RNA sequence: UUUUUGUUUGCUAAUGUAAAAGAGAAAUUAUAUAUGUACCGGUACAUAAAUAAUCCUAUCAC
RNA sequence: UUGGAUAAGGUGCCUAAAUAUUCGCUCAUGAGAUCCCAUAAAAGGUGUUGGUUCAUAUGAACUAGCCCUGAAAAUGGAUGGCGCUAAAGCGGAUUACCGAUACCAAGCCAUAAAAAGAAGAAAAAAUUUUUUUUUAGAAUCUUUUUAUGAGUAGAAAAUCGUGGGGU
RNA sequence: UAAAUAGUACCUGAAAUCGUUAAGAUGGAACGGAUUAAGAGAGAAAACAAGUAAAGAGGGGAAUAUUCUCUUCUUUAUUAAAAGAAACAUCAGUGAUUAAUUUAAUUUCAAUAAAGCAAUCCCCUGAAAUUGUUUUCACUUUCUCCCCGCACUAAUGUGGGGAAAACUGGCUUUAUUUCUUCAAUUAUUUUUUUUGCUGAGGAAUUUUAAAAUUAUUUGAAUUUUUCUUCUUAUAAUUUAAGUUGUUUCUAUACAGUACUUUCUUAACCCACUCGUCUUGAAAC
């Protein structure tokens, strides 16, 4: 499990592998909840969806 | 015996097994597939001189010391019973708030702490327990209610394994009299019977 | 094989270091630098932080460049609009 | 005088609730001096008993409990959470239940 | 919420917010009696008010006004009206809360000697900015037909001062009881004195 | 509700009872799938006589036993309780409904004396 | 009107609680201030300004 | 089904959850109040709140927020109702909370697929000797595993019953 | 007459509909779904006691009409055990809550006590002289002083006009951070308080192996050690290898006021008339 964590951490030479073989995640609601699902995370408003960079791991934090 | 893992000593006391199960094929099997548990871990309040009160019994509301953790989680308790009339009980943690002040912190009573572990140091679980045989004749009688109550008493009074636990509460109570009574607003204090005001939050008062 | 519990591969420790062998190794030498007196750090303090008082002054002077850039920039465009007023 | 206290008075409120649908697994209690969630949050693990009275004897006596126990607090303003052994009645919304001091 | 029951002077309440936590209280069981009704306050000009009275007045089934919305100008019943309308009064528990509340205009005579609770939260002088019109509910019923209102305001300055005296004896008993006490502190024992000192008893 | 009693789970009690069976004479209750056209019931409206689904179904451990945790068998014949000699202990026994009482006798004679448990044991007596 | 025992041919003894666990609390009023007292609405002096964040009531058996 | 946590949307009462926090705007003698959605315009205001450009804290001209006029219909009437103005209105912001048959963990039913399969003692209770249970092997079967489950018209399978016939 | 509730309409004798009695409900429908509660009927087939001794009634089988043996009921007294449920505890899975924590990065700060610098001056900031560079003034507190109004104020002060140093504020050195501060965010780690729900399974040749922990033991490494790591061997344990234990109660009963269940009533929430044609039916 180490070498997956490495390999999908860093986009190492057996990445696709490593991603097939793992089932798809399935998280849990947010324990805080969503600002809208409706609007952009980059919407001045409060709103989710689109790219969070390095924000996504609170989110992530918060579902798993 | 013990086991430290990511440093905890969580402390092993051996186990026995009785549930019997049957098997998925052919025999049966004794369900409990271990040997030791972990023991209670009772709480940081708990100590021997604490004064408590007790919740659920028919001394429910009174005011009693601590007097030995008992091996198996249950500690016994003596309201002492020539200054409360609250007997040697063996009683539950949770079923029991202490409060913050140590009989021993006294300095007429420190003296005597001493004595007062050497008494309390040879009573047991198995003592508390109740005889099957007095049981089976306590039982028998229920086959008029002033007399039963009374039989009932005097069955009671003549198991052999009670007499042992009245011997050690008047000892201790012996011990204990004149110095707690001599601390005039303390016997009242232990005398007297919790109970909740309603001006008392209980989630803002200290135990 | 018949499914069991799913045990916690973050808090059974059996577990854990069962899929992480080098967990053990670690989370202990982890614990050992947690396990530091605080002497040498009280003592060691003062020596640290005195060594980056070069990096203060670059640090210092890199947004004060920044704010006298905007500062120019905000002049510039005043000047700008003076000079369309009339 | 006698018939000592050493228990905190609450209100049964309805059940766990939305507007026009209920989940009578959970039952809100109103507990007497507390009115935040923090304050709620102390009384959690303590249970909960529901006495009533009955029309006639059951085993000698005309008073039955239902018991429960606190799971966790509701709202921001200290109402609770409580399950019981067997659904309360709605009959008993606005009653009195004991939030013992045990465990 | 846990009493028998509670006793509100409604005087200088807002009407809306007196009656919604009044409705929270019933639906929670817990029996009130509303007293002093006609000093309710409600926000708006009187005139304001007046209109939203009239509009309610011309409401009426005109195939038979009997069975029609019965109106009711008491300033005690306007209040139980609008406890009513923040209320399921159309369930049996909802009759049961609606049925817990006792409106009254003065003080009648159970409720003159009890005391008296006071809702901050419903409190004109904290809800209603200073520049910003309101009416007095008595006022209003009067305009609308009640003219039961200077009856009240007798009665009222009655029992004012009988008030006044109970008040002036009360004083003088607790003046008393109070130089008592500090004649009695110095005969118990030390130590239970400084235990009372200590807790400020 | 479910009711639970030592390992036996019954997903469900009070058996489902045919639409509008309650308001006419002619519908029994005996349960028949609405097929319907608008049916409420068909739809699934909130709060109408549920329609049963296989997700009611019995735990198959404990699927057909009795409350005394054995399965039951009928019997119209003394003969009929050889196979139960080798399964006295999980299938308890019932006399057929059309069994006279001399039968009876002697069939409950020969369970208690096969230490096999029978449910209708007081029947006609 | 008071005490004891009980309410464990269709009938002829007979029980119900929407809420006991200290269910404790009577001044009035103003909110860009009030209240008491003393003199002639005014004057003067006190009081109050996290007010229930308080006070009062409980256990000392015989 | 049991717990948990959420979506949409809400948290003054009806109604579970904020009379929450924080900053402005608005007084309406027909205020306003969630997409679809349950109408409103041209034109105006010396109401008030901010801005912009000109003239020695004054005079103007604009601009746009909320408010007002313009704004009349027939049973009595509807921001859903009550009501709300130090909002319970309007525009934000910060938190917490409530809230699904959706999501997560666990159990169970069935469907689909899969891994695999044509012989020996286990326990307990009494006192070495007894007693109590079991000691399995049906291939459209048995054991275990994972995923999944709306449904008219329509199709199929497996089941449940009735009269009569052979065994 | 076996039977007349088989009396000529005569076997059985359903439903609709009606009568009697009892119980219950009853503010412009009634019924219902889901969840319980209260009552009222029934009930022991898991919802305790297997066995042992005696006497009473019986039934069988084996033994060459006489011995042993197996048992079924009734009573006596004579002992267990198990099952369920609660409480507590333990473990595991899954959450909720409150206290933290290692090491780094990011202009952080803020103090203590001894000196010093600048005075519209300082860390700053502001306005002016194919990019940088340089310069000017203008920026602060006063519970300070002076004049004018000289009581004029919101004021236990004030408005206007001038001076002062340097308390205050800023900077430069040395020592300290437990007097005080050492924040916040992120990355990387380690814990902790009080607690809700859940316990599938039961492994005759993988509940094994290993993994962890404990106690010995070998060698080595190293962050240098009372949780340091890596193996050599042994013996165990569970944190492995899906819940176990204790104590009570039911209960020392044979059916009740308890327990299971049906029914009747309430109560909270929900619930429109079914079939059909139809894009669309609760449909006026």
């Amino acid at each position: 499990i180490e070498d997956m964590v490495y390999q999908l951490y860093t986009c190492g030479p057996v990445f696709k592998k490593v991603n097939n073989f793992l089932w798809a995640f399935k998280l849990k609601p947010p324990r805080k909840g969503f600002k809208a699902k409706r609007h952009a995370f980059n919407e001045p408003r409060p709103g989710d969806w689109g790219n969070r960079e390095a924000h996504i791991n609170e989110l992530i934090n918060r579902m798993i | 015996k013990h086991y430290n893992v990511k440093g905890k000593k969580k402390v092993l006391v051996p186990v026995n097994a009785k549930k019997t199960i049957n098997k998925k094929y052919f025999g049966r099997k004794v369900a409990s597939k271990k040997k030791y548990v972990v023991q209670r871990k009772l709480r940081k309040s708990i100590e021997v001189g604490k004064v408590a009160i007790i919740l659920t019994g028919k001394h429910m509301g009174k005011r009693c010391i601590i007097t030995k953790i008992l091996n198996s989680g249950l500690l016994a308790v003596v309201g002492p019973y020539e200054i409360n009339g609250v007997p040697l009980k063996r009683v539950d943690s949770r079923y029991l708030v202490v409060t913050s002040t140590n009989i021993f912190n006294f300095e007429n009573i420190a003296k005597l702490k001493d004595d007062f572990l050497n008494y309390a140091q040879d009573i047991d679980d198995d003592s508390f327990i109740k005889t099957l045989e007095i049981k089976k004749k306590q039982k028998k009688l229920l086959k008029f209610m002033n007399n039963v109550i009374d039989k009932i008493k005097e069955i009671r009074k003549e198991d052999p394994k009670v007499q042992k636990l009245e011997g050690i509460q008047k000892d201790i109570g012996s011990l204990l009299k004149p110095e707690i009574l001599k601390n005039k607003v303390f016997a009242h204090y232990l005398k007297s019977k919790f109970t909740l005001r309603n001006d008392m939050v209980l989630h803002k008062m200290k135990f | 094989k018949k499914r069991l519990q799913n045990k916690n591969s973050l808090t059974n420790f059996a577990v854990r270091c069962r899929l992480n062998p080098a967990y053990k190794l670690l989370r202990s030498l982890a614990v050992l630098r947690m396990r530091k007196s605080i002497l040498e750090k009280s003592k060691n303090k003062k020596e640290k932080r005195v060594q980056k008082q070069i990096q203060k002054k670059e640090l210092q002077k890199i947004n004060h460049d920044y704010y006298k850039g905007v500062a120019k920039a905000v002049k510039k465009k005043k000047k700008r609009e003076e000079k369309k007023a009339k | 005088l006698q018939a000592v206290r050493l228990y905190e008075k609450g209100v049964i409120l309805g059940y766990k609730r939305s507007q026009r649908n209920q989940d009578p697994n959970f039952t809100l209690i109103s507990i007497k001096n507390v009115n935040t969630k923090k304050h709620a949050q102390f009384y959690v693990g303590k249970r909960v008993a529901y006495v009533y009275r009955t029309t006639k004897h059951h085993d000698g006596v005309k008073i039955k409990c239902i018991w429960g126990k606190v799971c966790r607090t509701h709202g921001n303003s200290g109402v609770i959470r409580a399950k019981f052994k067997t659904h309360i009645p709605p009959k008993a919304f606005g009653d009195r239940v004991r939030i013992l001091m045990y465990p | 919420m846990y009493k028998k029951e509670y006793v509100i002077d409604c005087k200088g309440h807002l009407l809306g917010r007196l009656a919604s936590l009044i409705a929270k209280e019933l639906l929670n069981g817990q029996r009130i009696v509303a007293v002093r009704c006609e000093d309710i306050n409600i926000s708006g000009s009187l005139y304001r008010n007046k209109l939203k009275y009239q509009e309610f007045l011309r409401l009426r089934t005109n195939t038979n006004p009997k069975k029609g919305p019965l109106h009711l100008r008491e300033p005690s019943k306007i209040l139980w009206r609008c406890v009513r309308g923040m209320l399921p009064h159309k369930t049996y528990k909802g009759q049961l809360a609606l049925k817990k509340l006792k409106v009254c205009v003065g003080m009648p005579y159970p409720y003159d000697k009890k005391k008296k609770y006071v809702l901050p939260s419903a409190l004109r002088a904290f809800r209603l900015k200073k520049h910003r019109r309101y009416c007095r509910l008595g006022t209003l019923s009067s305009r609308v037909g009640w003219n039961y209102d200077t009856l009240v305001k007798k009665n009222e300055v009655l029992r004012k001062q009988v008030s006044k005296a109970y008040y002036k004896k009360k004083v003088n008993n607790l003046n008393e009881k109070k130089e008592i006490k500090t004649e009695a502190l110095n005969l118990i024992n030390p130590e239970q004195r400084q235990v009372l000192e200590n807790f400020g008893y | 509700a479910v009711k639970k009693v030592g390992k036996i789970i019954k997903k469900r009690t009070k058996k489902f009872t045919r639409f509008q069976s309650n308001r006419f004479m002619r519908v029994k209750p005996a349960w028949r799938k609405p097929r319907g056209i608008d049916c409420r019931v068909r739809r699934r409206y909130k709060g109408t006589n549920l329609m049963p689904s296989i997700g009611y179904g019995s735990n198959k451990k404990t699927k057909f036993l009795l409350p005394n945790n054995k399965y039951k068998y009928v019997v119209k014949n003394v003969k009929e309780m050889e196979p139960l000699i080798m399964n006295h202990t999980k299938y308890c026994v019932q006399i057929a409904h059309n069994v006279s009482s001399k039968k009876r006798k002697q069939i409950i004679e020969r369970a208690k004396q096969m230490n096999v448990s029978v449910i209708n044991a007081k029947a006609r007596l």
